[PDB]
Order: C-alpha cells, then structure tokens, then sequence
C-alpha cells in the first residue's frame, strides 16, 4: 500500500542511506584535499613560467616575421637568411605580429 | 484500504505515522546535506581542473620550441624509390625519405613544403606560395579594372 507498511519503507531506506554515506565520506576527504592541490597548481605555475623566461632572456638572435601559418606556428627568416617554421609562444603579441615586425627568437632552440 | 490523505483505522495505522518522524529526520537532513557535498567537491574539482589545463599547456610546449632547426623547401620532383628531391631555399638540394602524411602522388613539382629537420624530413606541405608569373606581376603593381575605367 501506502499507509499499510510505512515503517517497512522507512528501515530499508535508512540502511542503504547509512552505508552509501559512508562512501561518500571518502568524496568529503576528496573535497578537503583538492583545496590543497589548487594551492600546489599555482606554484608550479608560478615556476613553470620560470623556466620558461630563463629561456626568454638572452643570448637570443633577432629575426623577422614574414606571415602565420597557423597562430601556433608562424614563419620567420632569422637574419642569418635562413628560414625556419617556429613555434609562437603563448601570452604574447598576436595583433602587431601577424603584420610584418621584427621579433625575438632564441639562438639554441 | 487505508488512506494517504491521513491514516485510517487509529492507532494501528496512525501509529505508524506516529513513529515516521524519528526515521524522517535523519533521511531528509543526510540527503540535502549530502548532495550539497556532491555538488561542492565537483566544484572545487572544476576549479582545480581550470589551473591544470593552464598549467600543464606550458610544459609539453617546451617540446615544440626547443627543436632542432625547421626549413622550408620545394619539390623539384619525386622519384620513384620512395624519396623526393628537395631543394632547400637557404640552402642546396637533398633527396631524402618522407613521412607518412604524404607521398610520392600527393607530391608534384613546384609544389612548397614544411621540413621537420629529423634528418630533413618531410613533414606537410605549406600552405603558401608565391607564383613566378606574380612576381613580374607585383612588380609592376596592377589592380583590377571594368568599363567605367573606358566609358564614355
């Protein structure tokens, strides 16, 4: 029925809440520890930048761009008058570079 | 027989209603409580996920940039064994073996490509070219005209 084994209803709801909370116990851990991985993303942010920029600063060699290709790569003729099909590093220019204008590339990369 | 707009027949029926608040409370306070907690550790997941992908873009990209030399060419011509002659434009001519993004019938002369310089390897072609006829053309600098240009 309805009304006719209401507390035949209730007990076997309240068991399967009582265990299935406890697998959720261990998604309440999980919450408690991504707080703590958020903090960690920043700092290898932070340092993944780092290296990066040793890389930035000199000694470099200065080309030319000439056109994209995508807007991920880009051509470049280094003024060793040699051509080369380049990466075009993120958080950076993309709206004077595409039109001709000199820029900086590295020597040993 | 019994109703659920109340109960019928008191209390045997009205009894089992009487004793539902004490197993009520404990299911109706866990199942907000613990969906809320669903909800909050999938949202600082998502947060956390936002940070990788920004993070974790930078250090595979290292591969891409420190690579060994690049090196536009053009194909004067296939050959048969597998192997394309390639003149690189700084540079002189090698033969050499391509990848398999491309072969030997999807390449013609005059035809400009990218090199992966593995060992000079072909890797697409490029998606440019400057025709020899518009160079003579450029030159001289033409734009179009129609017969309001003569009119009259």
């Amino acid at each position: 029925n309805n009304n006719s084994a209401l507390s035949n209803v209730n007990s076997d709801i309240y068991f399967k809440l009582k265990k299935l909370e406890k697998e959720y116990e261990l998604l309440t851990l999980q919450e408690d520890y991504i707080k703590d991985e958020q903090r960690h993303l920043k700092r290898e942010l932070k340092r993944a930048q780092e290296e990066v920029k040793r890389i930035q600063s000199v000694p470099l060699v200065i080309g030319q761009f000439l056109e994209p290709i995508d807007q991920n790569t880009g051509i470049v003729s280094s003024t060793t008058g040699m051509s080369y099909v380049v990466r075009i590093l993120s958080t950076l220019d993309r709206e004077l570079l595409k039109p001709s204008m000199s820029v900086a590339l590295h020597r040993h990369s | 027989m019994t109703a659920a707009v109340t109960s019928s027949n008191i209390v045997l029926e009205t009894h089992e209603s009487g004793i539902k608040p004490y197993f009520e409370q404990k299911i109706q306070e866990t199942e907000l409580k613990i969906r809320s907690k669903t909800e909050n550790v999938r949202r600082l997941e998502a947060q956390r996920n936002a940070l990788n992908d920004k993070v974790r873009f930078i250090k595979d990209e290292l591969r891409l940039l420190q690579e060994p030399g690049s090196y536009v060419g053009e194909v004067i011509k296939i050959v048969s064994d597998k192997k394309v002659l390639v003149k690189v434009q700084p540079e002189g001519k090698y033969i050499v073996d391509v990848a398999k993004d491309i072969n030997v019938k999807d390449l013609k002369a005059s035809q400009r490509v990218c090199l992966r310089s593995d060992s000079y390897m072909l890797h697409k072609v490029l998606e440019n070219k400057a025709d020899p006829l518009v160079s003579l053309m450029m030159v001289e600098k033409v734009p179009d005209s129609t017969y309001d240009m003569v009119g009259g």
